[PDB]
């Protein structure tokens, strides 16, 4: 079934791979050739997470659980029920993740519209791939990648962080937060203003964009416009992602101790490290 | 002559009862205070 | 490489832009600012106007005084010297009332005073900015999503510094004002109440923040990948919907076989941001309160495994 | 003294009541909460010692 | 074709490294480089033909 | 001094009442809390100690 | 006549009732030090 | 010197009154909380041991 | 005139008055000097 | 040395009024904090100790 | 001049901001003085 | 040496001023600095042992 | 001419920018002989 | 050699003069300051020793 | 092989060259100080048992 | 050209420069024989 | 133009070669001063 307005759109081509081959949709979805790539790695992942639970023995879905393989294993194959189901999974997920950003760019072409979309997604993927693939060969093993679980990929995160002490130290995580705090502080001002202008008191008609312009610059100075708005949203969500994944990345690789004691090269500064009193001295 | 619109009998009128309220409010608050220090001075 | 809408290649000025009056008092509004051409590349160029009035004044200085007695504290905590200040300005901390003293007022001022000093002036400041946000609205007649909006970050706040304190019976429980020392009360609160990653309340703030992140990505990128059609005008895409707005439709029931409006697309956005710290708030009410082990917690609910 | 009703002309009363009744409740409830959290005057307590409802 | 903000930035990162080294060398700590290589590159980067 | 009063032909009179409001307010808050955090000032804890009461 | 649209009798007449007030409110408050000085001198 | 009064041309007065009064608070606060951190000038410590006030 | 708008004679008038500000403020300052002196020299 | 003034010709009195004002200040109490910090020129503590008010 | 001051006016300017800074500079001479005859740093 | 001033219609003055300002100030302070931070130059220090200050 | 300066307007704002120069430098050096004095570096 | 005159037909004068002033002041710190961290060089120590002040 | 300023912009291909040019002598320079063997201001307190 | 520069500003911008560039050389030439009499580096 | 590029191009290498010469001359003066072959 089509929205009211859809019919006009449904036009040939923009395919990528496949010309007319799979240039279809199944009722809202749009298939193509990385539509087909797509659900067959996604159901291939999903069908060998359930069989990893037979395996596991467990049926509640909050204690499912697929590790990677053990240290010992290295970057090599293991065993399937031993790391090597965790393995093939991963490869069903990269090849979903990625077969689903190669359908986005072929609906952008059918649609005429900009890339941006695909292209946001694609830091996710990489995002992603920091920490399954590209630190764990850096580290030599795919046991420093995490384990396909609800609460078991937490414990990932929790001895992860750990083993560098507090992991608030790290710079670029103090960095990656502030841009996640911000998004998401800018997607709530966001929201509100659109509707505060479509939802006015009640009788009152539509607010004008210059009402939006006026509340925010009544209300702190400045008015960043409609399509900087946007322009922020995008930038603030894809630095807090880069900055997430350059954290990790140097994390085990060329830092090592306790990030709290990287802080040290600024107290240490030779034209003030002796000098008496504050809290280092 | 003023900034709200208040005419100044109608500020009158209005401070009247306002300055009523209040000396009715403070008016139970001596007899709070007055009842808790004669049950528990603080000074 | 095509141009794709992330800095703007020619820029216009033309006078400066005083905005709509309504029931603004005109009296509180300040003059325009100067324009800032290194903004203009992103977004607007001009600073300017203020609307001040009486909730602004009072948030204003009050903030200011929140602010200057930290400040003090950490010119103390330095000895005054001037090159310590710099040296250890991350490592100074105005930190709450000891334990013994509970809720009780009668903390020194060294021991806890200033930062019962220090946290009333920003409990002032932050809600009279909330009613200022409230107020801001109603003169321009707009609707007051976005003081209802900002509650919900007070909500988290206010249980933070404020509830939380006093349910748990004393001010040690609050959070000390200084960059790394929030930090340290932040992992040390999980510790204390045994991996806050198993609170079912820490982990929906989590999942709401990450879809922030989410939507905010896909909403930026959409607008923009439709802009060539004028889709950043979106008041003008919800009274007559053009095809910026269908196009963005489309790709999104293409892609993912559902879809949103231009004015629906900001209620998930609204609510998405809103449940973060809503849900938070929750999480950590109950912290201490109601769960000092969230760990254990879980093991008896299905969500870990048992010992 | 005799013109303080000259205000009325200057402020609004709907500012003006809203404004002194959020700050008088602020200030009671600040009150009550620091005699509370004060052991020598939690009434509460003070009557759990008076008729030993203690223990 | 290379913009001129494009080979700005291109060379400015350049200079960043070597002033950078330059700094950290002479003042004997490489945050002497990071913060002259920082300012030097980024007022360069700033200032496109 | 006998021309202080043209202040008023200078300022808003509602925003000198409305700014020195909330300054002796914010003062006065400030100084009570001194007192309290004062070991010697705090006349709760003073009475507590007079009469034998918890404190 | 100034900034503030206010006369030069509008001034005199507003200053008269604020330093009506400025005075009384000192005043109590001279009488608050007083009474706190007499209970519990600080010097 | 006799001049001076010219700088009211060159900066608005109103401006100049609230910038130089939050200065002048700012300042004094500043001096009272040093004297106050200041053991040999915190008059509220001075007169307490003074009058015996603290044990 | 000048920046502003005042004139001279504006200008001339409300100095005078910030400078009875001026002193008077200055001179309680002085007086508070002196007695803090009187009561615990700082030289 | 007599042409000198010329400077005003050149720069807007507002923005080097201010710009100089902010600057004597920051320098002024750098300076003073400097002397605070330094044991032999902190006149409070030397005063305590010419006194002995150190006990 | 791109203030747009006559000459006039930036002469009449400068005798004022000149003689804000003689006083200015008394004040601070007396004090050095003052402050090295009570403890000098030479 | 005749023709330097040339520079003058090459930059504005009023830029070339505030640069030069900046310039100046930040070199005096790198020299004072240095001093401090250098044992035979500390001009506080060396005071402070030629008076004894110290102990 | 970049900055408009007319070569009369640059042969004037140079002779009192160099005035400055001389002034600011000379005070310089009596600061520099008193701290030779003082304590020689060379 | 005579023609190195042509540089100014292809590079602004403005933006050659500031990239000259900005390398000349780098390359003049960089090396007093490699002469300072050389003891050899180090014209404030060599001093300290001549004339005795560290001791 | 004058070609190349119609090619590329001379005042582009100056830039470069200055700079890197500059770099280069300056690396050479830095890496032969951290030599015990041709660090000249090293050696020359040697030399003149100046340390 | 790509600033407009006439033959004649073209060389008598450079031959002020050239002044700069000699004067401030031979400066440096002189700053250098004075640390080489006190000190030579070789 | 193919004109100016010729002349540009014999500045260019008049210059090139007068650097060159200083390098001829300094690696000559520092294998004096102290062999490194
Ligand atoms: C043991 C080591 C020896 C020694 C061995 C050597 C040897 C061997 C050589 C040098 C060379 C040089 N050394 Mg060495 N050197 C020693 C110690 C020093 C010391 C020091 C502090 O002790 C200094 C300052 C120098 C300095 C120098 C330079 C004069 C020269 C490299 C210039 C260059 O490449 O510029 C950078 C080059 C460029 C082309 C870029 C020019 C500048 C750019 C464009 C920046 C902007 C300029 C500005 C805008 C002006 C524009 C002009 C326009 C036309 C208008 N030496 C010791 C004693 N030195 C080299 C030489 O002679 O080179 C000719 C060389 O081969
Ligand atoms: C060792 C550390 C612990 C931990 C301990 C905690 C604790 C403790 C808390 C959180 C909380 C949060 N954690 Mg956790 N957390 C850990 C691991 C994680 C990980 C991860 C990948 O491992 C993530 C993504 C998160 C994510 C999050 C967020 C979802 C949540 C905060 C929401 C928010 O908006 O706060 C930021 C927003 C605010 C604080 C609101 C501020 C609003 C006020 C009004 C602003 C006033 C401004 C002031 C006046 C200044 C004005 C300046 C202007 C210039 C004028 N945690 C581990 C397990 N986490 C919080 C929560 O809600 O938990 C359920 C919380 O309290
Ligand atoms: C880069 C900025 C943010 C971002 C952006 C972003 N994400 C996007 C997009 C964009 C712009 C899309 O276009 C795309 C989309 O279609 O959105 C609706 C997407 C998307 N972001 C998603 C989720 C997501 N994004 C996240 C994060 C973020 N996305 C960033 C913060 C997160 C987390 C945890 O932070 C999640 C969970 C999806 C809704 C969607 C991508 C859907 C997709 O790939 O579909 C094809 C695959 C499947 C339907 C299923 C695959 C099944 C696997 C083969 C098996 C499972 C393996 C997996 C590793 C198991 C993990 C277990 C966990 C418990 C650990
Ligand atoms: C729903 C959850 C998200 C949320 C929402 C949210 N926050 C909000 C809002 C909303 C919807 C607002 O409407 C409100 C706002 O106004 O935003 C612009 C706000 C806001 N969120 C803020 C911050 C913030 N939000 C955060 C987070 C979140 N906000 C969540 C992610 C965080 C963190 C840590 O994650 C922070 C730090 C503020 C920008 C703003 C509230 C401002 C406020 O209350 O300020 C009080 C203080 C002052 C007014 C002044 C302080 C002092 C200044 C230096 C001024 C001094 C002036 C003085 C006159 C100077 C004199 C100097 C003399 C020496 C001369
Ligand atoms: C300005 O405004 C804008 C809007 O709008 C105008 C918007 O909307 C939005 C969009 C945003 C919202 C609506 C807000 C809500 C969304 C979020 C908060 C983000 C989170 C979103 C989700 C969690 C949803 C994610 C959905 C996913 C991942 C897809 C789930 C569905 C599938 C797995 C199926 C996908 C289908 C595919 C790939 C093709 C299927 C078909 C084939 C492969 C071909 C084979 C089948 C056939 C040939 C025949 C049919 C056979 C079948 C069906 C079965 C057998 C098939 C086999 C292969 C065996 C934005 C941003 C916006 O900016
Ligand atoms: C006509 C074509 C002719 C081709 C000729 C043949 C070419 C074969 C060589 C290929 C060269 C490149 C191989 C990679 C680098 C290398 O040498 O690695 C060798 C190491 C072995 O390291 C071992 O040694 C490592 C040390 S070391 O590197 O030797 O020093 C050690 O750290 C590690 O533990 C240990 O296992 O192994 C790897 O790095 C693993 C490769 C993994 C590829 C499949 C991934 C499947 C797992 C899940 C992740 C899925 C990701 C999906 C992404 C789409
Ligand atoms: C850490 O430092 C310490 C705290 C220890 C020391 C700080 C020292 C310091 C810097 C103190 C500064 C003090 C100053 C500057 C005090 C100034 C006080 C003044 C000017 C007070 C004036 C008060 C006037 C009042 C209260 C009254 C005015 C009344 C008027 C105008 C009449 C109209 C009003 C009404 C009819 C009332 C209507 C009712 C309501 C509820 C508004
Ligand atoms: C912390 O310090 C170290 C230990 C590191 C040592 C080194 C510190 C260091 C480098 C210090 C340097 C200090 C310098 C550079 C000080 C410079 C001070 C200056 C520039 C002071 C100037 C003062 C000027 C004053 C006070 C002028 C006042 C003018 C007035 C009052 C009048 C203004 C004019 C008018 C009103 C104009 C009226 C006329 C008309 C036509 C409108
Ligand atoms: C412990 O010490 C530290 C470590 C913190 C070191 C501190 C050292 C330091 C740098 C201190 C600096 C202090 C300074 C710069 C203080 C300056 C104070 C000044 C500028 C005070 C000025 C006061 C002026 C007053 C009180 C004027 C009042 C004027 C009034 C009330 C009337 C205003 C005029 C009118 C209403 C105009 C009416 C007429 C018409 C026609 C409208
Ligand atoms: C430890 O060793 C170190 C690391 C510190 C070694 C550092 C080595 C090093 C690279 C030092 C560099 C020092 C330099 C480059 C110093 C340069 C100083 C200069 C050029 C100073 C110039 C001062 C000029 C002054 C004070 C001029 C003042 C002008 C005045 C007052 C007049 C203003 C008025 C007019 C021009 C009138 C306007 C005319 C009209 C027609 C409107
Ligand atoms: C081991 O230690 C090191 C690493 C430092 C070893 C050495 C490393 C190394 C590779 C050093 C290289 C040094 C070099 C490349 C030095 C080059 C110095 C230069 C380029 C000096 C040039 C000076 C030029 C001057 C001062 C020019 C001044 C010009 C003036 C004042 C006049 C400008 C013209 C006008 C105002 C006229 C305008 C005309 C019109 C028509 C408006
Ligand atoms: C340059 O030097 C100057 C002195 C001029 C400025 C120096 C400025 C400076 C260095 C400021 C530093 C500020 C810092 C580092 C602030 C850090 C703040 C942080 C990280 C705060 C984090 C969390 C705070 C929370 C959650 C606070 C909540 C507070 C609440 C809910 C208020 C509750 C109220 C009370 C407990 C008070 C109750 C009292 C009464 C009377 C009822
Ligand atoms: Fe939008």
């Amino acid at each position: 079934a089509l929205l009211s307005f859809e019919r006009k759109y449904r036009v040939p081509g923009g395919t990528l791979v496949g010309g007319n081959l799979f240039d279809f949709w199944v009722g809202p979805f749009y298939v193509g050739f990385f539509g087909v790539a797509t659900f067959f790695f996604a159901a291939l992942g999903i069908i060998l997470i359930a069989w990893s639970a037979v395996l596991q023995g467990t049926w509640n879905p909050q204690l499912i659980s697929v590790y990677p393989p053990a240290l010992e294993y290295g970057l090599g194959g293991a065993p399937l029920a031993k790391g090597g189901l965790w393995q093939i999974i991963t490869i069903c997920a990269t090849g979903a993740f990625v077969s689903w950003a190669l359908r986005e760019v072929e609906i952008c072409r059918k649609l005429g519209i900009g890339y941006h979309i695909p292209f946001a997604f694609a830091f996710a993927i990489l995002a992603y791939l920091t920490l399954v693939l590209f630190r764990p060969v850096m580290m030599g093993a795919w046991g420093y990648a995490f384990p396909y679980g609800i609460w078991t990929h937490l414990d990932w995160v929790s001895n992860t962080g750990y083993t560098y002490g507090n992991f608030h130290y790290n710079p670029a995580h103090m960095i990656a937060i502030s841009f996640f705090f911000t998004n998401a502080l800018a997607l709530a001002l966001h929201g509100a203003l659109v509707l505060s202008a479509a939802n006015p008191e009640k009788g009152k008609e539509m607010r004008t964009p210059d009402h939006e312009d006026t509340f925010f610059r009544d209300l702190v100075g400045y008015s960043i416009g409609t399509l900087g708005i946007h322009r922020l949203g995008l930038l603030l969500s894809l630095s807090a992602v880069f900055f997430s994944a350059l954290c990790m990345i140097i994390t085990g690789t060329i830092w090592f101790d306790q990030w709290v004691d990287w802080w040290q090269w600024w107290v240490k500064l030779p034209w003030w490290a002796n000098i008496p009193g504050g809290i280092n001295g | 002559l003023g900034y709200t619109g208040l005419t100044d009998e109608q500020a009158q009128e209005l401070h009247s009862v306002y300055m009523s309220g209040l000396w009715l409010f403070s008016a139970v608050a001596i007899v709070a205070h007055l009842a808790v220090y004669i049950w528990r001075p603080w000074f | 490489a095509e141009y794709q809408n992330i800095f703007s290649q020619v820029q216009v000025r033309g006078p400066a832009d005083l905005g709509m009056t309504e029931d603004v008092n005109l009296a509180n509004r300040s003059g325009v600012g100067p324009f800032s051409t290194l903004l203009g590349w992103f977004g607007n160029a001009q600073l300017g106007p203020i609307y001040l009035g009486s909730l602004g004044v009072l948030s204003l200085f009050s903030g200011l005084m929140w602010f200057f007695t930290i400040g003090i504290w950490f010119w103390y905590q330095a000895g005054w010297n001037p090159a310590v200040f710099l040296r250890d300005l991350f490592f100074f901390s105005l930190e709450p009332p000891a334990p013994e003293y509970g809720l009780s007022f009668a903390a020194p001022l060294k021991e806890g005073g200033l930062w019962l000093i220090a946290s009333f002036f920003m409990f002032v400041a932050v809600w009279s900015w909330w009613g200022r946000t409230y107020l801001r609205a109603q003169a321009l007649g707009m609707g007051k999503h976005t003081a209802w909006a900002f509650l919900s970050a007070i909500w988290l706040w206010m249980v933070l510094g404020f509830i939380r304190p006093i349910l748990m019976g004393s001010w040690s429980e609050a959070v000390p004002y200084g960059i790394f020392s929030h930090l340290d009360w932040t992992n040390n609160f999980s510790l204390v109440h045994g991996n806050l990653f198993y609170n079912p309340f820490h982990g929906l703030s989590i999942a709401f923040l990450y879809g922030s992140a989410l939507l905010f990505a896909m909403h930026g990128a959409t607008i923009l990948a439709v802009s060539r059609f004028g889709g950043e005008r979106e008041l003008e895409q919800i009274a007559d919907r053009g095809t910026a707005a269908e196009r963005a439709a489309l790709f999104w029931r293409w892609t993912m076989g559902f879809n949103a409006t231009m004015e629906g697309i900001h209620r998930w956005a609204i609510w998405m941001a809103v449940l973060v710290t809503l849900t938070g708030g929750i999480g950590i009410l109950l912290s201490g309160t109601v769960v000092d082990n969230w760990y254990v917690w879980g093991q008896n609910h299905g969500m870990a495994p048992l010992n | 003294m005799s013109k303080f009703y000259k205000i009325w002309m200057i402020f609004d009363p709907r500012r003006v009541f809203v404004a002194q009744g959020v700050f008088l409740f602020l200030l009671a409830v600040m009150i009550h909460l620091i005699l509370l959290s004060t052991p020598s005057y939690n009434w509460l307590e003070i009557s759990a010692a008076k008729y030993n409802r203690v223990a | 074709e290379v913009s001129e903000f494009a080979f700005r930035l291109m060379m400015a990162a350049v200079i960043f490294v070597g002033v950078g080294i330059m700094f950290a060398f002479a003042g004997g700590h490489w945050f002497v480089g990071l913060v002259v290589g920082g300012l030097v590159a980024a007022f360069f980067a700033a200032t496109p033909n």
